[PDB]
RNA sequence: GGCGAGAGACCGAUAGCGAACAAGUACAGUGAUGGAAAGAUGAAAAGAACUUUGAAAAGAGAGUGAAAAAGUACGUGAAAUUGUUGAAAGGGAAGGGCAUUUGAUCAGACAUGGUGUUUUGUAUUUCACUGGCCAGCAUCAGUUUUGGUGGCAGGAUAAAUCC
RNA sequence: GGAUGCUGGCAUAAUGGUUAUAUGCCGCCCGUCUUGAAACACGGACCAAGGAGUCUAACGUCUAUGCGAGUGUUUGGGUGUA
RNA sequence: AUGAAGAGCUUUUAGUGGGCCAUUUUUGGUAAGCAGAACUGGCGAUGCGGGAUGAACCGAACGUAGAGUUAAGGUGCCGGA
RNA sequence: GGGUUGAUAUGAUGCCCUGACGAGUAGGCAGGCGUGGAGGUCAGUGACGAAGCCUAGACCGUAAGGUCGGGUCGAACGGCC
RNA sequence: ACUUGGCGGAAAGGCCUUGGGUGCUUGCUGGCGAAUUGCAAUGUCAUUUUGCGUGGGGAUAAAUCAUUUGUAUACGACUUAG
């Protein structure tokens, strides 16, 4: 049902994770650029992480957009749905962490009626 | 540098498979002779061939054709450099300097 | 949007270059010359044999 | 609102391709390929078998032959860039090999229901196989040792080398 | 590599886009650059830049200043365009019957203005009445006439207005401007 | 400052007055002086009757409670650090980067409009295919690499050989 | 003035991702002063929380806004849903 | 002649004001990985391939990737040839 | 450096075309991420379970970070200007 | 697969040989069969160990702790005895 849309490539997968985040626990895995005189991972030296930059961006046209092709929006209600009406080829429905079970049994049977795709469509069911 | 005197067929291959004009301060792959022919109309060149002619019979426009043409991007030689060691002159095993016409052989190398 | 090389893709060479139909029909890359019986002088010879 | 909107919408009408300019036209096969030629096959079921050629059907393939009550190889149909070619030759004049093509062999595709628990033949085939391994026997018996040849299959030994061998 | 001969990636150092955030100037810019895009007329080009020009790069346009650029010849019946503010100069007792186009009026230009017969008009009203600069006059206003423009420069032997808050006898009149007192400058 | 009032884009228990609590308290110092820490069970104690093992503390049950993953060491209950289980590796460290194997684990798309009634609930439907992952072949384009081969020119119009 | 056609298999953990491990090659400890730090230079055993260019008076350049030879209501008064 | 990659102009402000190395010129000194100057180029502030190893030497300067060709240096094995 | 307001649909700071470029300490500037509180709005989420915590489970983003699922929990809390 | 007689001790664990039995023999001539794995997908053929089963044989112990000894000994260990 998606957009056609090309082979789409990352050019990093991996996460970048603070120099020595793996060797403190004071020290989180959120990146933080080494500010160093003599940081080797600053330097660039062989053998070292990887720094993000700008060339690792992704494509334009592949941004945004899940392995499905859809570009995702959080939604907490009917209303808040039915703004994808007529854009069900680009975007599909996350209901948000904080809604209620009965509810979200409503937001996946309009969804169901609409063409709409949903992300997380096992979320506070119970069998 | 490595400089020379060139033939007929590499000045020809050069502009032909590596031809660039400034346009608009622009570097425009040739492709057809309507860009010559409005960046160089004026001084009577009409096509890719009148552009090779004001360059190896050097004309009263060469300043301007040449000027025209953007700096030659060449590749590696494909063969290589024949020597060694470049940085000597090209009389000393090298290649450097004047080598009168064995210049055509490393450019369709290089190109 | 892509730039084809002539000296292959004969289209983009004539193109460039509509001489190049009519170089081909007469085969001027492979063009015989007109035999001559020019002898050069002695002293040419001798010269250039000299030690 | 849980995110708030896009300003803008991307459309969700598709777009046309371009006209494609990359005509059919047919393969230009190797001079070593003629009919009546003994192929070797290298990849498949038969691989190691040596075979006939007969036709180059429509659809860049060989049509190939045992003889079937040579080799055990029936009617088929093969590519080019899995056989060798050999120098051994045979004359195909006399095989009426018209009736071929691309409809003969035809797989009737198989449904998405139809799952094999575990684990049949068309008498036109047969018979069409009956009668032209007849017309290849005829020939094949005139030169000596190629009936032989044909039910023997092909094996690289120690010291083989393909670069070097002729085949 | 490459051996650079200019600064990369730099600026034009030019502004566009004005970074005034008012919406009706925004509009004139709409306006106007599309009349310098498709028109050929380098008087769009002109008030389109100035549009984006700073307060200080747009100082205000006297209406003596106005009939001084009519009293040129052939300019008596020529529509004035500020791209600014208009302001009023009681030291003129006389104004011509003119058409003034500019940004912002003051109320006592635009009442002189009107008051002699002539009329006030807008930068979109002078789209219309003349979209390639029929018959117009620019007029800019002075820049050197600003008070930091008088302590730029401020050095020995270049007479440029030191920065100094209050005035008068015993500030900044001594050793340095006058040869009893050490030197002069 | 004292008494009495009303407010806040203030702080929110390592903050805010030192002090949200028996705080100028406990405590230290001969003394002048110095000066803390410390809030939260639950709506309600309904704060665990009774059985059993044990010297007892306690435990195991039972029971109260919406919840004992709320038991007066009581809201939530992070990390360091530790125990048990499971998994894996380990010849003087460990850890990291690129790449793939092996093991474990996991998301996504597989309906689609569509001829169509071989149809039941008579109009729901009867429905062959549709689009995803991985490849192969052919014909092309761009960039390049490696070969075979043909026609020409030049030089002492090769020098030689040969006569 | 940029690849289309034909065919097959699978339609699932098969490709792929993550993760651990193994293998090949690389990979010195961060921060800091310093010409020069892996340093036989200094701090750092670990973890949580707290933790460091702020506010003001007067100014400068620049920018934005309002009015414009004027400009600044808010010392104060009037009024008020204070 | 060649080239111009836009030319000219102004305002304001940060950091800095310990330097060091190589070729060549050169002063003191027996000399110094010493002290001090001149010109350029570099390190500092710079990773990459090579020089086994190294701040400065050779080569070459860096967005992320693919293919090809090469620089310096190399092709017995360690090690690609 | 240029093109493109034309009516009908969504964003002129928009969309599009073309060419070149991309090292970096001190330092400068710009665009963004996240936190406590304030005004406005989504007649936003919520005891049918808010916030917080754990999670070699998943997705988006170059990144800052954001989102989802499961577990635990019990009373509040978020998106956008 | 049995069977006879030898040789081989450097890590022999293999080499040679006798007799008959049995199977195949592409040395030569024939007959029948193969197909559909659908145009390729290693297209699965090897050896390494371990375990659980059936059925056919084979054999029916030691060490350590504790005690003890002092030719030994920080403790382990060692040496003795029962
Ligand atoms: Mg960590
Ligand atoms: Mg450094
Ligand atoms: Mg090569
Ligand atoms: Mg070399
Ligand atoms: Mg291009
Ligand atoms: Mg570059
Ligand atoms: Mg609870
Ligand atoms: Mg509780
Ligand atoms: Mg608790
Ligand atoms: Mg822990
Ligand atoms: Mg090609
Ligand atoms: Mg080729
Ligand atoms: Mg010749
Ligand atoms: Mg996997
Ligand atoms: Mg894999
Ligand atoms: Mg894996
Ligand atoms: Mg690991
Ligand atoms: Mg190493
Ligand atoms: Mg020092
Ligand atoms: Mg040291
Ligand atoms: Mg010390
Ligand atoms: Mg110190
Ligand atoms: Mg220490
Ligand atoms: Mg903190
Ligand atoms: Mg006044
Ligand atoms: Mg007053
Ligand atoms: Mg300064
Ligand atoms: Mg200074
Ligand atoms: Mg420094
Ligand atoms: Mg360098
Ligand atoms: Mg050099
Ligand atoms: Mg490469
Ligand atoms: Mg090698
Ligand atoms: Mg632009
Ligand atoms: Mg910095
Ligand atoms: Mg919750
Ligand atoms: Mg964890
Ligand atoms: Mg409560």
């Amino acid at each position: 049902a998606s957009l056609p849309h090309p082979k789409i490539v990352k050019k990093h997968t991996k996460k970048f994770k603070r120099h020595h985040s793996d060797r403190y626990h004071r020290v989180a895995e959120n990146w933080r650029k080494q500010k160093g005189i003599d940081s080797v991972v600053r330097r660039r030296f062989r053998g070292n992480i990887s720094q993000p930059k700008i060339g690792y961006g992704s494509n334009k046209k592949t941004k945004f957009l899940s392995p499905s092709g859809h570009k995702t929006f959080l939604v907490a209600n009917v209303k808040d749905l039915e703004t994808l009406t007529m854009h069900t080829k680009t975007y599909a429905a996350e209901i948000a962490h904080n809604i209620s079970a009965k509810n979200r049994v409503v937001i996946l049977a309009r969804a169901k009626a609409l063409g709409i795709k949903v992300t997380n469509p096992k979320g506070r069911l119970a069998l | 540098v490595a400089y020379g005197y060139p033939s007929y067929s590499t000045i020809r291959q050069l502009v032909y498979k590596r031809g660039f004009g400034k346009i608009n301060k622009q570097r425009v792959p040739l492709s057809d002779n309507a860009i010559i022919e409005a960046n160089l109309g004026k001084y009577g060149i009409l096509s890719i061939d009148d552009l090779i002619h004001e360059i190896i019979t050097v004309g009263p426009h060469f300043k301007q054709a040449n000027n025209f043409l953007w700096p030659f991007k060449l590749s590696n030689p494909s063969g290589g450099w024949g020597v060694p060691r470049k940085f000597k002159h090209f009389i000393q095993g090298g290649s450097f300097g004047n080598r009168e016409e064995f210049i055509n052989k490393l450019v369709k190398s290089m190109n | 949007v892509l730039k084809k090389n002539p000296l292959k893709n004969k289209q983009v060479l004539l193109r460039l270059n509509p001489y190049a139909k009519v170089f081909a029909a007469e085969k001027l890359g492979s063009k015989k010359a007109e035999k001559t019986g020019t002898k050069p002088a002695a002293v040419f010879t001798e010269t250039l044999k000299h030690d | 609102t849980a995110q708030q909107a896009p300003k803008w919408y991307p459309s969700e009408d598709v777009a046309a391709p371009k006209k494609t300019r990359k005509a059919v036209r047919p393969q230009k096969l190797r001079a070593s390929l003629v009919p009546g030629t003994v192929l070797i096959l290298l990849a498949g079921r038969f691989r190691g078998k040596r075979v006939v050629y007969l036709k180059h059907l429509e659809d860049n393939t060989l049509l190939v032959t045992g003889p079937f009550k040579v080799n055990g190889v029936p009617l088929r149909r093969v590519n080019a860039r899995y056989v060798i070619a050999t120098s051994t030759k045979v004359s195909v004049e006399g095989v009426n090999v018209e009736k071929f093509n691309v409809e003969y062999f035809a797989k009737e595709k198989l449904t998405k229901k139809e799952k094999k628990e575990a684990n049949e033949i068309k008498a036109e085939r047969v018979e069409d196989q009956k009668v032209v391994d007849k017309a290849l026997i005829a020939e094949i018996k005139k030169t000596p040792l190629l009936k032989q040849y044909l039910s023997a299959s092909f094996s690289l030994k120690n010291g083989d080398k393909p670069h070097m061998l002729k085949f | 590599g490459i051996d650079h001969t200019s600064k990369q990636h730099k600026r034009s150092g030019h502004r566009t886009a004005p970074k005034s955030d008012n919406v009706y100037l925004k509009l004139l810019v709409k306006l106007y650059t599309f009349l310098a895009r498709r028109t050929d007329a380098p008087f769009n080009k002109v008030v389109l830049k100035a549009l984006f020009l700073s307060k200080i790069n747009r100082p205000p346009v006297s209406v003596s200043r106005i009939a001084r650029a009519l009293k040129q010849e052939g300019a008596a019946n020529k529509t004035v365009v500020v791209v600014g503010t208009v302001t009023d100069d009681a030291r003129i007792f006389e104004f011509p019957k003119t058409t003034v186009a500019a940004l912002r009026f003051t109320a006592g230009a635009r009442a002189k203005i009107v008051k002699a017969g002539g009329e006030c008009i807008t930068l979109d009203q002078l789209a219309v009445r003349a979209p390639k600069g029929q018959n117009t006059l620019i007029l800019r206003g002075p820049r050197n006439s600003r008070e930091a423009v008088r302590h730029f420069g401020m050095g020995p032997h270049k007479g440029k207005a030191p920065r100094i808050l209050s005035t008068g006898r015993k500030f900044e009149r001594a050793r340095g401007r006058r040869r009893s007192k050490g030197f002069k400058v």
